[PDB]
RNA sequence: AAUAGGUUUGGUCCUAGCCUUUCUAUUAGCUCUUAGUAAGAUUACACAUGCAAGCAUCCCCGUUCCAGUGAGUUCACCCUCUAAAUCACCACGAUCAAAAGGGACAAGCAUCAAGCACGCAGCAAUGCAGCUCAAAACGCUUAGCCUAGCCACACCCCCACGGGAAACAGCAGUGAUUAACCUUUAGCAAUAAACGAAAGUUUAACUAAGCUAUACUAACCCCAGGGUUGGUCAAUUUCGUGCCAGCCACCGCGGUCACACGAUUAACCCAAGUCAAUAGAAGCCGGCGUAAAGAGUGUUUUAGAUCACCCCCUCCCCAAUAAAGCUAAAACUCACCUGAGUUGUAAAAAACUCCAGUUGACACAAAAUAGACUACGAAAGUGGCUUUAACAUAUCUGAACACACAAUAGCUAAGACCCAAACUGGGAUUAGAUACCCCACUAUGCUUAGCCCUAAACCUCAACAGUUAAAUCAACAAAACUGCUCGCCAGAACACUACGAGCCACAGCUUAAAACUCAAAGGACCUGGCGGUGCUUCAUAUCCCUCUAGAGGAGCCUGUUCUGUAAUCGAUAAACCCCGAUCAACCUCACCACCUCUUGCUCAGCCUAUAUACCGCCAUCUUCAGCAAACCCUGAUGAAGGCUACAAAGUAAGCGCAAGUACCCACGUAAAGACGUUAGGUCAAGGUGUAGCCC
RNA sequence: AGUAAACUGAGAGUAGAGUGCUUAGUUGAACAGGGCCCUGAAGCGCGUACACACCGCCCGUCACCCUCCUCAAGUAUACUUCAAAGG
């Protein structure tokens, strides 16, 4: 551009940047719904286990359990962090194991 | 170079015209609602203006003309 | 690169290398000057190059260009008193120029060093604060005084945990 | 489906020896 | 974004997003010795209890400060003028600093583009009709700020007469709430403030303590944890698991050799921390033929530029445009004569048969040849003839929207109608044929008057000016650039969409997002594969025809398949099928049933799995002639490429072919036949890797 | 081309066992030109969105399915604005 456009417009405007499932917040806290097992998409073949919580902000939404083994079951309390899950589409939020209800995986 | 850029504008367009093809007649009824909902909000804009300014009605001889009608 | 003709102009070194600073007189300076013509050369190379560093020393004084219109270049500054001062500028070169009008409107170097000065006054070297007004925060930053005690603890005997401890 | 690895990504340990 | 790195492809280059590495803060997990220091609700939600303003010979003064919070939000800064306050009193001042006046002063959104009285003159009466605004008015949304600190607020109604109602955003503390979580300590000794004439009195300001790895600094005889170890990126042994469990910031990992999962061993990094999540810190001088981007065309406005004086060489004509008039060829129609068929195509059917052929008359349709030309016009467009009018600008640039245009298609009204022709109907094709093929006919293509305002509106090259020397240059396109200006672009997809607004548009056009989703998308080029891919020349027992004898039908022999059986295996398109077998009544034998043996003919054994771990020996193109180390050169030292004999970058060991040898020759037939192709055949010739069995 | 065709013998392997295989000999032909749909090769091209390489890739309707958004009848709730005024 030429330097009299370059000062018409002005320095360049960031896009306001996107709050993730979080909200812009490290961690929430949830009440477990339901638990079930996602098929990742290929070429990943797996039984990964999710579980759908209400959110303290209102929304229900899809969380990935992680670790070997989970005990979760309806109206417990958990917290959940970001990070997706990269093969579950649309697996934003993670449940933090040893926290709340969701206790650390059983060794071995 | 290839036309995939075309062809994936192509689809979209035929899908688009297709569907307003199926529902012109509820789009027609929207649209008809969407209107009168326009002149509302203008009559209303006018509205304001003399009442603002002190006036308890329209101008002496003001009747708001319809200037969203096809007529 | 920097877009434009002589990107140099466009740079903070540059535009302070202008020595007319203008008397506190001095309030509007027009400058007519022709597109073309051999003889208006240095007062279009004096817009051109000179006109930035005048107005970067002056930010409160009024600069206002016209174009063609007389048959030769001059600068006409206007004083608060109400006074004009026609400056023919036409067969002159921007140095010229710019020589010219730091004699007659132009604060002399003397009287530049003496506000340098006065300046410093405000900086008192003694003084104790932010870094950004002070050289030094505190007293406990000077060799020889009592450190302070984030960096160096305090004998038990000069802290308030102890003394009470004693008396208490 | 077995699932058929990149050319490119195949990893060696030439450097490694 | 940097000293960068990873990631698109079969490959290369380019573009581009994403991510890694760095530094902080908060929260989470796990872990944690001491001392000093600094800093410390998530919430302008609700608050139990205590305290936080007194002083003083009564008056006054103070409680209008300090402390708190960040809800709201251009009252904060400069200048002018001028109060209150300080200087005991006067200050004819200084200091400090309100109100008023002038100026300046956040971010995002223009899909907020118009605001709607926002001005001026006059002593007044009153007069004029102006004022702001794309250089962003008006409006919406967000946010305490420019931090020696300032601004704002003080439960709410902006205010606080009044009303709702009964107030910790003072300290300590509590409830609820949030991922977020400090003591219901002491002292007025210091400093600050209030009061007093003063000794002094008071103060949850403050001072000194309490609590907390949030940070800093120092220390530790004794005592280390957290994470990581496929690549980026420092660092993995042995097991288990077997596309499952799980893992991953990105690329990815996991189906029997998992350095990527889990355990275990070891190691790496940091260390009283570690680093999981989140947030922030580093973002315009780069581009727009093909990657996102030059918006269909021209003009101009406020302005900008130096390409304007100087200083100069393509005026007139060819297919600009508008109007009026005109017609040569070919149609249609009509008439006479003649014929009995005409139309339709790879071939038919349908259709017509007042049909066809010759001749004559004959248009509001369309404009061979010229035109191999490259002109006119802003573009769109413009190619029969004549005439009239006529093709802006003596500096350039200048609009999605202003102004005026803008192919084809389409709309409204009235006309013309030869031919063509969506749709529709009929014929045929087809598994189907709402197509392609044939026939008929309509809207429509034409005229007139209005609209509509789109195009692969494309030289896919913005306007103007200048240069041919530098580096010629990612690639291709179209040799590479400079100045200047406007327009435009900032990963893909969502999306020529949604909503808003405007429009003679109403199933429309213009402008044009977001959420969810992904690690790509994309451009150019190379190679390979493939093509219902072109041309050319070929196959010599050879692809077709030609020549001879066969197979395909019958019986029998034999192999395989299938079925059957308690009852092997292997081969199994070419390149299996009288094949491993130059050979099964027992044996062979590896199969089935029953019985028996257990250091066993063997310093055991296994014809158990894996020919997709192999050696060995082979099939196959091969009824081929090529493979190729080591060098050299071209392409900018890109993936790539390397031949011309009157030769232009190739030289080539070796291997194969060839030669030679065998058979009756030098002929023929054998033999030979590389590299590579089919993870081709064979673990059951034998041997053997790995895994498995051992009464 | 001593080829095809026909005829005859021997051998390997077995105790024996093939209309099989290997091998020796006998008699002994016909045609050999013309073409490129097909089949395959060679050369020189052209295109390529395929690269698991046409048994490729790939578009859309419908079905199922989750995530997000838009439109939308009637109705309800909440919020904003007024006095920045007049007698
Ligand atoms: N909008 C105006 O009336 C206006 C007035 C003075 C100057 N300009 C100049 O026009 C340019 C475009 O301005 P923008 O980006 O704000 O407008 P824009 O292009 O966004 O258009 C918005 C409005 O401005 C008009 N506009 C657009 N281009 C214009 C032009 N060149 N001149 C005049 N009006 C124009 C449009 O028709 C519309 O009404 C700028 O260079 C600006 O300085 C515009
Ligand atoms: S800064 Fe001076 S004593 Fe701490
Ligand atoms: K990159
Ligand atoms: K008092
Ligand atoms: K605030
Ligand atoms: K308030
Ligand atoms: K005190
Ligand atoms: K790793
Ligand atoms: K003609
Ligand atoms: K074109
Ligand atoms: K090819
Ligand atoms: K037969
Ligand atoms: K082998
Ligand atoms: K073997
Ligand atoms: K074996
Ligand atoms: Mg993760
Ligand atoms: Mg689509
Ligand atoms: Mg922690
Ligand atoms: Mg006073
Ligand atoms: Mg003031
Ligand atoms: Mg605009
Ligand atoms: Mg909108
Ligand atoms: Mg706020
Ligand atoms: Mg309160
Ligand atoms: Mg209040
Ligand atoms: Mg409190
Ligand atoms: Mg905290
Ligand atoms: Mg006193
Ligand atoms: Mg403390
Ligand atoms: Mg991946
Ligand atoms: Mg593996
Ligand atoms: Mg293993
Ligand atoms: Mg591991
Ligand atoms: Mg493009
Ligand atoms: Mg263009
Ligand atoms: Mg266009
Ligand atoms: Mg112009
Ligand atoms: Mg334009
Ligand atoms: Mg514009
Ligand atoms: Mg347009
Ligand atoms: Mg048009
Ligand atoms: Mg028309
Ligand atoms: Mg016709
Ligand atoms: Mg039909
Ligand atoms: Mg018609
Ligand atoms: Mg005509
Ligand atoms: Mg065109
Ligand atoms: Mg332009
Ligand atoms: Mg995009
Ligand atoms: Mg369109
Ligand atoms: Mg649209
Ligand atoms: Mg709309
Ligand atoms: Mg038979
Ligand atoms: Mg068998
Ligand atoms: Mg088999
Ligand atoms: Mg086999
Ligand atoms: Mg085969
Ligand atoms: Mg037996
Ligand atoms: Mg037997
Ligand atoms: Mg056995
Ligand atoms: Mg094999
Ligand atoms: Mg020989
Ligand atoms: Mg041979
Ligand atoms: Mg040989
Ligand atoms: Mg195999």
């Amino acid at each position: 551009a030429t330097l009299n456009q370059m000062h018409r417009l002005g320095p360049p405007k960031r896009p306001p940047r996107k709050l993730g499932p979080t909200e812009g917040r490290p961690q929430l806290k949830g009440v477990v719904l339901c638990t079930f097992t996602r098929k990742p998409k290929k070429p990943n073949s797996a039984n990964r286990k999710c579980c759908r919580v209400r959110l303290s902000t209102g929304r229900e939404a899809v969380c990935f359990i992680p670790g070997e083994g989970h005990t979760l079951q309806e109206h417990q309390i958990v917290l959940v962090e970001g990070g997706r899950t990269q093969d579950l589409p649309g697996v934003k939020l993670t449940v933090v194991r040893g926290k709340y209800d969701c206790g650390h995986v059983q060794k071995k | 170079k290839n036309v995939l850029k075309i062809r994936r504008r192509k689809m979209n367009h035929h899908k688009y015209r297709k569907l307003v093809k199926k529902t012109r007649f509820l789009r027609r009824k929207v649209q008809e609602g969407r209107l009168r909902r326009k002149q509302i909000k203008f009559e209303k804009d006018l509205r304001r203006i003399w009442l603002k300014a002190g006036l308890k009605e329209a101008p002496e001889g003001w009747q708001t003309p319809k200037i969203y009608l096809r007529g | 690169p920097m877009k434009g003709r002589f990107p140099i102009r466009r740079t903070l070194q540059y535009l302070s290398q202008g020595n007319v600073v203008f008397k506190d007189s001095v309030k509007v300076m027009t400058v007519n000057y022709n597109t073309h013509g051999e003889l208006g050369e240095g007062a279009r190379k004096f817009v051109f190059f000179n006109i930035p560093q005048i107005q970067y020393k002056n930010p409160w004084v009024q600069i206002m260009m016209f174009k063609n219109m007389t048959p030769s270049p001059f600068l006409r500054f206007y004083l608060d008193s109400g006074e004009q001062v026609l400056v023919d500028v036409e067969t002159k070169s921007n140095k010229e120029i710019m020589e010219h009008i730091r004699k007659i409107l132009g604060k002399n170097e003397e009287t530049l060093r003496e506000e340098e000065e006065e300046k410093k006054q405000l900086s008192h070297p003694a003084n104790f604060g932010p870094r950004k007004y002070c050289l030094r925060e505190c007293i406990c930053e000077v060799e020889g005084q009592v450190p302070c005690p984030s960096l160096v603890p305090l004998p038990k005997e000069m802290r308030g945990k102890y003394k009470a401890a004693l008396k208490a | 489906g077995r699932k058929r690895a990149k050319p490119r990504l195949e990893q060696d340990s030439s450097l490694k020896s």
